[PDB]
RNA sequence: UUUUAUAUAUAUAUAAUAAGGAAAAGUAUUUAUAAGAA
RNA sequence: UUAAGAGUUAAACCUAGCCAACGAUCCAUAAUCGAUAAUGAAAGUUAGAACGAUCACGUUGACUCUGAAAUAUAGUCAAUA
RNA sequence: CUAGAGUAGCGAAACGGAUUCGAUACCCGUGUAGUUCUAGUAGUAAACUAUGAAUACAAUUAUUUAUAAUAUAUAUAUAAAUAAUAAAUGAAAAUGAAAGUAUUCCACCUGAAGAGUACGUUAGCAAUAAUGAAACUCAAAACAAUAGACGGUUACAG
């Protein structure tokens, strides 16, 4: 808006802002660094730990060796470590009834 | 990226944080010349 | 021939019609002294003095 | 990778062609399995005179044991294979060729692609195998 | 001329198609992934010819 | 940039399979095959072994 | 409100003239829609139907989100006298140069006055003007006072 | 078309059936104006 | 300092900005315009003599008094004659 | 062109042999650079479809070409390439799904010659590349097609 002659080419002032925008861009952007720190340190951790349980790390001869019995010191361990469907049910069962649903 | 910052600025930020990019990245002119690949050290 | 072209300064050329005599500096006639005088022959077909 | 090999094994012993190329049968098989590959056949092609008097190094050959390897392995293996192949004056000629298991994972060589039979499932037939 | 050219979905509409579109993609994710485990056996089937030692 | 990073280490990690698989899906899935079956240890291991290495 | 569209279906009005078929097919907008029954009242075309994209609607079909994509505006063209009755189709106010004339202009244009370089009307023309988002005739505007953008020529 | 029938497993196949006919005489100002030739 | 804003001028202290290929800066040229004149169907184009409006100048440059307002056809100083 | 290596053939220039009134040319011989590879400079071609890109539409036929089916047969349908066309356009040749009907954006042109020349500027190791006039001269200059003449132009007959 018009005004007196705040220097040799300032002839204007601002009276409001209509659109925020420039000043959300600042907010988001600050925003958008503290949560991807966050997050970043939440993956980072969730991948840590997988790698660890790979670390850790025979299906096949257990389940066998289960199968058989159906010795005892052995398969309790391998207990701790139907029993056998319930074992080997897969993922693609629950898709199955998921679909159905 | 320039739309996603023209339609929803906070995943805008979001998205270029997360992938390591800044808004000048994403604003400016850019063409792969040779004095990026000079600049940068691409090779 | 687009419009953008045209404003840019595309357009028709001028009709512009060039001095025939331009050594008078846009005037009827100028006063002159002879350096001499010379007798021409005109271009063919034409023949004369 | 599924990488079909076809190597032409020269014959210098009459009495016993096949003993050399049982050796680089061997020992190409032996690379693929320890490095971390499978040998998903050997198709044993018979012995043929060669088109033309080929030569490698300096001994002219007329007649090969040709031969065939399928197996599943990775690139860099596979170009380490055929340099061993290239280098190696047993091998007359050698060649490795990609077959893509883009869509079926089990796919059988090229001879018996040629015939009709697309699978080693199909080589080997199909009986009790929908278990 | 002077009256809406269509008729806007209502929300109920809208959840159900974003339901059976959600079943169509869950759907055809599925028959993928059947047939990715019948190539894994039948692969099984044959691994025995496989040399790995 | 963390997000890269992670993604090419998920990628490099060893027991990784290609064209979808999962590798304690295929475990299961092939005791499930060897249970219906049952319904030679050391060659059941060399048809994993071969299976791993084909999709490795 | 595509400028652009009303051009292609000025163009495609005039290509079905020339090959004298007598249906044809425009996309179904409002803009569109109010434009075919502009031209419809005049007598330039024979019959508006709605339909889909393969041809019009055997029943009563609702217009919902779902089938806009494929819901077409089909026109009936005429053809008298060995003549086509909608002969040209062309626009005033282009997308690169938008024409809005106030209703003097448009009564001055109508009286054979050139304004803004558009040819005064002829008489067995028809100009459509846009007003608040409605499309009527050039006589209508003036008479309703209404300023508005000068969009076509019909003849 | 619409509606209904029989038969078959709310739906499907066959058969029949169709409501759109109204009349009447009389009740100008038109606009601005772009020519080529060797 | 002014009646009055402003790097307009004078002083001080900070920031690194500002214009620009939609043409800056520099150079050449030019008094500007009209319900004025010419021309054209018109958009426009040309002129800016004559009528009228504005500006600048009164041989050249700077400064000063008076004044509401002048770098005055004033005064002072210098340049030219 | 700048560095390295390479150099079997071909082959500017050069050296000779022929032909010729003359050979500075065509033909012939030896043949340097170059053609080749690596690492660069440069950014010009009749770099052509002499035809910028995108979008909507536009009547046929014939082939293919690529998919989708249905039972080799449906001379099967949907697309794109190619060829000939209708309308349309065009000075015509001709274009023909664009040189058509329309919309949007960009680049370019304003008589011939002087002239893509001079001068300046920018870049390159350089050759050069980009940008790019003016005076002077003239009533010319060019495109398509028509009828002739002509060809060390073809074929057919007598
Ligand atoms: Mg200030
Ligand atoms: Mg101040
Ligand atoms: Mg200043
Ligand atoms: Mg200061
Ligand atoms: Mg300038
Ligand atoms: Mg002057
Ligand atoms: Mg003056
Ligand atoms: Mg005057
Ligand atoms: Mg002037
Ligand atoms: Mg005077
Ligand atoms: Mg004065
Ligand atoms: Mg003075
Ligand atoms: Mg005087
Ligand atoms: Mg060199
Ligand atoms: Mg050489
Ligand atoms: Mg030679
Ligand atoms: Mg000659
Ligand atoms: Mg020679
Ligand atoms: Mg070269
Ligand atoms: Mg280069
Ligand atoms: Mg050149
Ligand atoms: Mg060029
Ligand atoms: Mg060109
Ligand atoms: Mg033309
Ligand atoms: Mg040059």
């Amino acid at each position: 808006e018009a005004t007196r002659p705040l220097s040799k080419r300032k002839f204007f002032a601002i009276a409001e802002i209509i659109r925020n925008k420039g000043q959300q861009f600042a907010l988001y952007e600050s925003e958008a660094q503290l949560s991807v720190a966050k997050e970043e340190a939440q993956k980072a951790k969730e991948f840590l730990d997988k790698r660890s349980v790979r670390e850790n790390k025979t299906l096949l001869r257990d389940i066998r060796t289960i199968q058989d019995a159906l010795t005892p010191k052995e398969l309790l361990e391998i207990k701790q470590r139907e029993t056998v469907r319930q074992l080997l049910q897969l993922d693609i069962s629950g898709l199955e009834v998921n679909l159905e649903k | 990226l320039r739309y996603l910052k023209r339609d929803n600025p906070e995943k805008y930020y979001w998205t270029i944080q997360k992938l390591g990019l800044n808004d000048a990245a994403i604003t400016d002119e850019f063409n792969m010349d040779r004095r990026y690949m000079q600049d940068y050290e691409f090779f | 021939a687009t419009l953008n072209q045209i404003k840019r300064g595309s357009g028709p050329p001028r009709r512009k019609k060039i001095s025939t005599a331009p050594q008078l500096d846009q005037c009827p006639q100028r006063k002159g002294v002879v350096l001499r005088v010379m007798v021409l022959k005109p271009k063919k077909p034409n023949s004369a003095q | 990778m599924l990488y079909e090999l076809i190597g032409l094994v020269r014959i210098t012993n009459s009495n016993a062609p096949k003993l050399e190329a049982k050796e680089l049968s061997s020992t190409i098989g032996k690379l693929i399995i320890q490095n971390r590959g499978v040998v998903r056949d050997i198709v044993p092609m018979g012995i043929r005179y060669l088109p033309k008097i080929m030569k490698k190094d300096q001994e002219k050959h007329f007649r090969a044991y040709h031969f065939l390897m399928l197996f599943d392995s990775s690139a860099a293996v596979q170009s380490e294979i055929l340099r061993t192949l290239k280098k190696d004056p047993r091998v007359i000629r050698s060649s490795i060729v990609k077959v893509d298991l883009d869509k079926q994972l089990d796919r059988a060589s090229s001879l018996h692609r040629s015939l009709g039979k697309k699978s080693i499932l199909e080589l080997v037939n199909e009986d009790y195998q929908s278990i | 001329m002077s009256q809406p050219l269509l008729r806007n979905r209502s929300p109920e509409e809208s959840e159900l198609l974003k339901l059976k579109r959600n079943y169509n993609r869950s759907l055809l994710n599925f028959q993928a992934h059947k047939k990715k485990l019948n190539e894994l056996l039948n692969l099984y089937h044959v691994a025995n010819e496989f040399i790995v030692t | 940039t963390p997000f890269i990073t992670r993604i090419m280490a998920e990628l490099k990690e060893p027991l990784v399979l290609s064209k979808g698989y999962n590798i304690e899906e295929v475990d299961k899935f092939l005791a499930a095959i060897e249970s219906a079956k049952r319904e030679d240890i050391e060659k059941l291991e060399d048809r994993r072994e071969a299976i791993l290495r084909i999709l490795s | 409100m595509s400028l652009v569209k009303l051009a292609n279906t000025c163009a495609h009005l005039q290509n079905c003239s020339k090959v004298r078929v007598a249906l044809t097919s425009i996309p179904y907008t409002k803009l569109q829609l109010q434009f075919a029954y502009n031209l419809y009242q005049q007598g330039f075309l024979s019959s508006l139907q709605k339909g889909s994209t393969m041809g019009p609607d055997k029943d009563f079909v609702e217009v919902t989100p779902d089938n806009i994509s494929t819901r077409r505006l089909w026109v009936g063209l005429k053809y008298r006298d060995n003549k086509p009755v909608l002969s040209s189709c062309k626009l005033i106010s282009k997308p690169n140069s938008r024409i809005h004339l106030p209703m003097e202009d448009m009564k001055k244009l109508c009286s054979g006055v050139t304004i803004r370089n558009i040819k005064p009307l002829q008489p067995g023309e028809l100009i459509l003007v846009r007003a608040h988002n409605n499309i009527m005739d050039i006589n209508e505007a003036i008479s309703k006072k209404l300023d508005g953008e000068v969009l076509c020529r019909v003849k």
